[PDB]
């Protein structure tokens, strides 16, 4: 089980992103991307609701360094208590694992591409 | 707090912006390889 | 503290381009350049 | 010629001036067989092969505009 | 002799390539590393595709 509203993006990543500071080396900017990607599913759902990517993400960031709860995440419905366990939002797990798993491993494939051979219809 | 305050219409502009921005990045790819004494001499 | 300072770390980072390039057309890795810009440049003022 | 700059000095020397004869397939001294060449021929010619070689290295992108 | 024109009897249908000269030989080589140049990125576990 998880829950929805976007606090499950926000917590995996700021995992990733202290990492980066550990390993360093020549990867430090590939954890970096990662972590930048996984929030743009939360400022996605600022943005068709009329709110400031800038200001939602940074309230959902700073909550995650204050205190352990990982249920805060972006309301699009504007009841307010942006605690998830109020709000009964609830996804499974094995819908958000795929949606990493689906979308690291096809972008290994194409940025492997080098050569384009296209031919005409 | 959403439905309230504005909604964002015509958002063309935020394409045509965007339509811009990346038709001059494509320019200064080219040139960017002449850039030090590194770089190489464009015959046109 | 405000959202013009946000855009000016933006703006750092877009100068970074010109000591890439340098590293990228003589064939440098441009990361190891600049992990030495940065170590060097904090206690030198300039010449770096 | 592989010789020539191992020939070291003492004429005996020797060792240089020797070029292809094609006719007779031998490997015989110019000077007698009397081929000879001016030496500003051989500096204008190095300086001026140079100049092609070193401008078309350096072109990256070739840029075509078709006519109007 | 059974008319005016008398045509040239040409030893190969027409259609036919040609060879020797020079160069030749070379154009299979040029075909060849044209066809590697594709290859030689593929190398690697670094390799692109």
């Amino acid at each position: 089980v998880v829950y929805g509203g976007g606090a499950a993006e926000v917590t995996m990543s700021l995992a990733v992103s202290e990492e980066a500071d550990k390993q360093r080396g020549i990867d430090q900017y590939a954890f970096r991307g990662f972590a930048q990607a996984l929030d743009t599913i939360p400022m996605t759902l600022a943005e068709n609701s009329g709110l400031d990517p800038i200001g939602t993400l940074s309230t959902l960031k700073s909550k995650q360094l204050k205190e352990k709860i990982s249920n805060i995440g972006v309301d699009c419905l504007g009841y307010g208590s942006n605690d998830m366990k109020e709000l009964f939002v609830v996804d499974p797990f094995i819908g958000k694992k795929q949606q990493i798993l689906l979308a690291t491993q096809l972008c290994r494939m194409i940025l492997k591409i080098d050569n384009v051979i296209i031919s005409g219809k | 707090v959403p439905s309230n305050a504005t909604f964002k219409n015509k958002e063309k502009p935020q394409e045509v912006r965007k339509a811009n921005i990346i038709a001059a990045r494509s320019v200064a790819d080219a040139i960017r390889t002449s850039l030090g004494p590194k770089g190489m001499d464009k015959m046109i | 503290e405000g959202v013009q300072a946000f855009i000016w770390q933006e703006f750092a980072s877009a100068l970074e381009v010109i000591p890439t390039t340098l590293a990228e057309n003589a064939g440098l890795n441009s990361i190891k350049v600049v992990t030495e810009l940065r170590s060097k440049h904090e206690n030198g003022e300039l010449n770096d | 010629h592989a010789a020539s700059q191992m020939a070291k000095p003492e004429k005996r020397r020797s060792y240089r001036n020797y070029g292809l004869d094609l006719i007779r397939g031998k490997i015989v001294d110019e000077i007698h067989a009397g081929v000879l060449e001016p030496t500003i021929s051989k500096v204008k010619s190095l300086k001026s092969a140079l100049e092609a070689c070193v401008a078309i290295l350096r072109i990256d992108t070739m840029i075509t505009v078709d006519p109007e | 002799n059974f008319g005016s024109q008398t045509p040239t009897i040409v030893v190969l249908k027409e259609g036919t390539d040609a060879s020797q000269g020079k160069g030749q030989i070379i154009s299979n080589i040029n075909a060849c590393v044209a066809v590697q140049e594709a290859l030689k990125p593929t190398l690697g576990p670094l390799g692109s595709d």
